[PDB]
RNA sequence: UUUGCUCCACACAAUAUAGAUGGAUACGAAUAAGGCGUCCUUGUGGCGUCGCUGAACCAUAGCAGGCUAGCAACGGUGCACUUGGCGGAAAGGCCUUGGGUGCUUGCUGGCGAAUUGCAAUGUCAUUUUGCGUGGGGAUAAAUCAUUUGUAUACGACUUAGA
RNA sequence: GCAGUCAAGCGUUCAUAGCGACAUUGCUUUUUGAUUCUUCGAUGUCGGCUCUUCCUAUCAUACCGAAGCAGAAUUCGGUAAGCGUUGGAUUGUUCACCCACUAAUAGGGAUACCCUACUGAU
RNA sequence: AAGCUCGUAUCAGUUUUAUGAGAAUAUGUAAGAAGUCCGACAUUUGAAUGAAGAGCUUUUAGUGGGCCAUUUUUGGUAAGCAGAACUGGCGAUGCGGGAUGAACCGAACGUAGAGUUAAGGUGCCGGAAUACACGCUCAUCAGACACCACAAAAGGUGUUAGUUCAUCUAGACAGCCGGACGGUGGCCAUGGAAGUCGGAAUCCGCUAAGGAGUGUGUAACAACUCACCGGCCGAAUGAACUAGCCCUGAAAAUGGAUGGCGCUCAAGCGUGUUACCUAUACUCUACCGUCAGGGUUGAUAUGAUGCCCUGACGAGUAGGCAGG
RNA sequence: GAAAUUGUUGAAAGGGAAGGGCAUUUGAUCAGACAGGCCAGCAUCAGUUUUGGUGGCAGGAUAAAUCCAUAGGAAUGUAGCUUGCCUCGGUAAGUAUUAUAGCCUGUGGGAAUACUGCCAGCUGGGACUGAGGACUGCGACGUAAGUCAAGGAUGCUGGCAUAAUGGUUAUAUGCCGCCCGUCU
């Protein structure tokens, strides 16, 4: 006895199971023979509408995501076992979160398109602060007239985990002293990432990178090491 | 085997010491007990305090001056839970307990004398580790023995004087041991070495 | 079920020293010294070399094992007190009645005095313990700073005052005033 | 008691127009021959509708185990009728012989479920020659290699009552 | 109210043991830790070593322990003296100087043992008291009666009186 | 109370041979506080004091938690028995039920000189 | 008790064979000369086992108050309750144990010695082990004996042994971060209701996954989290159910009890092995006493109800008999 | 000139009980016989009974086992080899089936031992008992006369010859004991 009671819900959602795992393991190998190229794209932090955008952009190409070892199940890690030849070498290099792209139009347009494709996302970059006065949705990035105050419910959280001094008068939120939120040229603390989320500041550049490619009729590994 | 036996009541257990003490009494080995405030009992402090309070509330309904005496001090607790083990109402009982002499600390003359123990009652042996116990000095202090800070002091004095004794005795036994070592490898010693000495 | 043995490890940096006789532990390092008694919990230690040390239990039950992780949590806090030292921080707040706050050293006791809680005349002393220092806050209004090496000591002292300034007979849904902690972090 | 293993083979009856009913054996655990025979009839009645008068022993054989020296991690299936209704079990043992293993097991059931010997059917006892088929942990933890452990705090036992030493463990 | 009362030794008497018949042989503190010898940087230090029961240690031979002889060593030990210490928790004992006084089984000799008749606890110690011993030491209260009354059932408690 | 529903489980095995956990629905003397003065065979001997102690399941006095607690006081609950719980009005009757105070005016149980116990005394 | 007859005698609170009545249990009868044939058939003459005897006539004393336990059977909540029937214990009956007892376990008695056991027990009171061995349990009233103060249902983030389902180095669970999209602010509802004041419904695209959306909350919106997925770390882990110990269920009031002391790797609960303790019970032995079977007037001598040999047995109120 | 009851003396005991029962101690008290009475011990034998060590035997799977030879296998993987670092061996894997350790299973071989049970096999220690009273018989030793553990114990020796053992009796001590008779 004396257990940690696992908390239960009554959500209408259901768990994934293994049927999805076998499904994607089948569909990867389904894409393999039919398509010519197999591109590897290293990407760790991705957004849902952005993935919707790039999904609807390239219907000629097929982008798929899944667990690393399930992709290794589909393609086959060793040269001794694999769907087809000269893929085991690409099986080794894929270390992090990767999305697999299958193209049949051109090798150069693929690598150059995403080096052309750059966006603005969160750091997870320049520095920022707040003034020692009333605080706003941006927190002084914009004029205070059009800037609306933050809602008072989340002010305790700012006190708690962002550690910022604060005290709530009538509905305008206020402080006594300013605080530089972060500095330039260093990967951010979690408090810093979360406060730029709360402000809504995607100050970080974003490029999806490519590390290699394949081509069937050549049956060779294309090593394209770019960020 | 001896005329007299002198028990240290340290790290010991009340029931299991009372038992052997009783039998050695009624077979006739005069016994003295000391350091009974260093004694110990199984079970935690709160258990033993409630066992004591349930006794504490029991007196004669009409006149307490004749009814049960709720003795406080530890030697008298041990004596209580020993006279329960012997027939004090008889004369064999009273002539047992004219052989028992129970004290706190170690008063004289016994401090100069050989303290012993009883292995089949010790805490460390006859209990499992990872388990509680209660110090009787603390319990008596918690139910109105008003003396605990004093036996502490006199125990300190005896401890220091005995350590100063122990230095002398250690030095002297070092001397005689060195002498007997130099007495070794001599045929008068080698014969004894053959015969087990 | 008598897991035949179980172990945790305490990993330690170079410059700090530790020392343990039977269960009597000491920690000496950059910030200074700490010490604690562990004679009540019946566990065993063994060193491998000079950064790392293995607590261990032999032939133990569930309670006898659940001591162990708690000991690990104790000893890391002990060590980090000597490496970093710990820092707490409070704010002494009010709606209408400004609290007076004061350190006083009477008999070297280093008491903490407070007054003017909703206009009440009573003085309320909170003493200060060994090896813990107090600092009234610089450049932060209505703020107080704690510093020490012993987490248990500083936290107990922080708890004492916020119990001693406790409101009674009244509704905290309307009344607000009370001293609480901003956060609990290291010195460094 | 100090248990033993026993082969018992029984034969329903010599009868005319059914000579030599086929045969019926059991592997049986007991201290002596008689309790084996009685348990044999007790279980044999359960299997089908025969009796001691409609039963007879062919013969028995005491069974000395083949490898006393060999440690053998056994695993055993048991059914028993508790205070409440019946239920089944699988257990796992590291002991030497079947006889010492079950002698420990009956004590263990006697402790943990107040199992008296009458209401406890040995379904089967077996050996587990390889690893990777043990499920439990209170056997598994004795099997790693280079295994060592201490015996702290040996409770010595003196015959004498007094002693003059204020003793030490080790 | 006859010379009673005490303490030094001692001869005899009694009166009995909750039960002697080599030794009540001293550290403390922990026990999932420690003792002892030793080393130096004095440490919660190192090196070595020990435990598993004191089935030990110390003592121990003489007629229930004699008379004597030496040999060798400066010791051990009893007895009464003597010196200076220590200890109040229920010390009432534990040290130490000085010599005197013996015995020495540390080694080697001589003499005697009988007859309690094959054993019969085969009496050895210690409590108390007394009467006698010859040697020092000191030579009072209380109660009653009486009176007061801070008290008072009667007793008692408190006072006073050469 | 009775009668269903829901039905964790039980039953050589089981819905349906049958029980059954907890909730729910059925009015049971009146949907707009209008009231109704309903005491309808109280069939037993205690009743009422002097006065001691004990139990708590506390009525206030302690300390506490939560409650729309802005306060005062109140509503509940918890540890709590250390200390306290009244003066009158009315019947042979305990049945019945008011006035006012106080912080409250909680509920319960338990001839005699003779030997014993108790209070005191040599 | 007095006679008469038998004497190995009819028998049995009994089984077995056989067969009935009404499946077992229980219950009835047969198991031979007193039978078989028209003078013929003796102890292998008709199963087992045991027999200080069996039957017939006459007569005499005391007795004819019930309780409790098991079983069949009727009622109910059931009693120190009632309706029926068989058997047993009591009463008349001691003794060891149950701490003590009108009902439980054991066991029925001369006086004594030795021995050995029963039921119950071996921390001390108390004779006997702080024996050995496997486990469990830590109670702010632990528990310590069957029927001689019991409660379940259930509750329990205390502990143990399990069963069955599940996941898992093709990466199990914990923990950190991100993702957690549209028509959509879905429909009327409203003054305002946009994933959640609220009723109906409740779907599809992309999807690794994302519900017309569990909670946080604005007058509305907004913002945050898990449930749903992926990452970084790497081995096991989760759910339901069961049953033993434990806590709760499970309370009164003079001060109060496992019998007291007290006990917690027990002196407790569950199991086993040996050893040990002692009762008027068992064995052996001396003596007494009765009873029964045997021998014994014979010279010399003293008792014929006497003497001798052997064996078994001994409780006992009312009542009876004999000697004193 | 009894008893209740009462006093004095002598002895003894005594903390909320007394009296009684079994055994004994202490104290008081006491009868009997030595001219063969009392208490004890040693040896041998008999009966009952207890407790040790040792010896010989039969069994089961003619024990299983161990041990020896033998084929095969695997690991909680031994040597060896290989790899990553790296204090230069030390981890982690992978190999490797005796190699620079060994184990398991299966077969075969010849013994012992335990466990159980049997001895009209030996031998020792300790306690209680001593019944009965010319011989008779079943018996053993033997050639034998005769001997003997053979239908119930004798021999040798010691001391005392007295309140020493014992008896009575008050008392203490361990343990036990519910107040008598009668109706119910």
């Amino acid at each position: 006895r004396s257990k940690r009671s696992k908390l239960v819900t009554l959500a209408q959602t259901d768990k994934k199971g293994r049927e999805n795992k076998e499904r994607i393991f089948d569909e990867v190998r389904e894409a393999l023979d039919t398509y010519r190229y197999v591109w590897v794209l290293h990407l760790d932090d991705v957004r849902t509408p952005v993935l919707q955008e790039i999904r609807t952009s390239w219907a000629g190409s097929k982008l798929i995501m899944g667990k690393r070892k399930v992709l290794q199940k589909a393609l086959g890690e060793k040269r001794e076992e694999e769907y087809k030849e000269n893929l085991y070498q690409l099986s080794k290099l894929c270390s992090g979160v990767t999305g697999l792209l299958f193209t049949d139009e051109d090798v150069n347009t693929v690598k150059e398109y995403f080096k052309s494709y750059v966006r603005s996302d969160y750091s997870r970059p320049l520095t920022f602060t707040i003034p020692e006065g009333i605080v706003y949705s941006r927190g002084g990035q914009i004029p205070a007239e059009e800037d609306v105050p933050m809602i008072h419910s989340l002010e305790p959280t700012m006190r708690n985990k962002f550690e910022i001094p604060t005290k709530i008068k009538a509905g305008k939120i206020t402080i006594d002293s300013p605080y530089l939120v972060c500095t330039e040229g260093e990967k951010l603390d979690v408090r810093q990432a979360l406060i730029l989320k709360q402000f809504g500041i995607a100050a970080s550049e974003f490029k999806v990178k490519v590390s290699a490619y394949y081509d069937n009729d050549s049956s060779t590994v294309e090593s394209t090491n770019i960020n | 085997v001896e005329p007299v036996v002198v028990i240290d009541g340290k790290g010991h257990l009340v029931g299991r010491l009372a038992s052997v003490v009783a039998k050695q009494l009624l077979n006739g080995q005069k016994i003295v007990v000391v350091r009974a405030e260093e004694l110990n009992i199984s079970g935690e402090f709160f258990r033993n305090k409630l066992k004591y309070h349930d006794f504490l509330r029991k007196a004669t309904a009409f006149n307490k001056t004749r009814g049960p005496f709720h003795f406080r001090a530890p030697s008298r607790i041990f004596y209580k839970a020993l006279r329960g083990m012997v027939s004090h109402k008889t004369a064999r009982g009273k002539a047992a307990l004219e052989r028992l002499k129970v004290f706190e600390g170690i008063p004289p003359p016994y401090d100069k004398k050989k303290r012993v123990v009883v292995p089949q009652a010790l805490r460390v042996l006859r209990l499992k580790p990872g388990r509680k116990y209660t110090t009787l000095g603390k319990l008596s202090t918690s139910v109105g023995w008003k003396y605990e800070d004093v036996v502490a002091k006199l125990e300190a004095k005896r401890k220091v004087s005995s350590a100063e004794y122990y230095a002398k005795k250690r030095a002297f036994t070092k001397k005689v041991a060195s002498a007997n070592a130099t007495a070794a490898e001599s045929d008068v010693a080698k014969q004894l070495a053959a015969l087990g000495y | 079920m008598k897991y035949i043995q179980t172990e945790q490890q305490i990993e330690v940096p170079e410059g700090v020293t530790v020392s343990i006789k039977s269960r009597i532990v000491k920690v000496v390092g950059p910030r200074g010294t700490l010490t604690k008694n562990l004679k009540h919990i019946d566990v065993t230690f063994t060193k491998v070399n000079n950064q790392l040390i293995k607590v261990a239990v032999h032939n133990g039950g569930r309670k006898h094992v659940a001591a162990l992780r708690t000991v690990k949590s104790l000893v890391d806090n002990m060590i980090t007190g000597v490496t970093k030292g710990y820092k707490y921080k409070m704010r002494y707040v009010y709606a209408h009645f400004p609290i007076n706050v004061n350190i006083v050293e009477k008999d070297g006791a280093k008491f903490i005095e407070v007054r003017n809680f909703l206009g009440d005349k009573k003085i309320r002393n909170v003493p200060v313990r060994d090896g813990v220092t107090i600092e009234f806050s610089t450049n932060v209004k209505d703020e107080i700073v704690l510093s020490g090496n012993s987490v248990e000591d500083v936290s107990q002292n922080a708890a004492d005052l916020q119990q001693i300034c406790r409101v009674r007979n009244k509704d905290i849904r309307k009344f607000l005033d009370g001293i609480y902690v901003s956060h609990k972090g290291f010195i460094t | 008691a100090h248990f033993k293993e026993y082969q018992v083979i029984g034969r329903r009856l010599p009868t005319e127009s059914v000579p030599e009913p086929k045969l019926f054996r059991m592997r049986i655990f007991a201290s002596n021959e008689v309790i084996a025979k009685s348990r044999y009839w007790y279980f044999l009645q359960k299997l089908h509708k025969v009796k001691k008068a409609s039963g007879e022993i062919v013969s028995i054989n005491q069974i000395n185990e083949a490898h006393p020296t060999k440690v053998k991690n056994f695993g055993v299936w048991v059914r028993y009728d508790s205070r409440s209704g019946t239920h089944n079990m699988y257990k796992e043992i590291r002991d030497v012989s079947r006889v010492a293993a079950v002698e420990t097991l009956y004590q263990d059931m006697a402790a943990r479920h107040r199992a008296r010997f009458r209401s406890i059917h040995i379904l089967k006892v077996a050996e587990i020659e390889k690893t990777a088929d043990v499920k439990r942990q209170y056997v598994k933890q004795f099997l790693t290699k280079d295994l060592k452990f201490p015996l702290p705090h040996r409770v010595q036992k003196s015959t004498k009552t007094f002693s003059y030493k204020r003793p030490s463990t080790f």
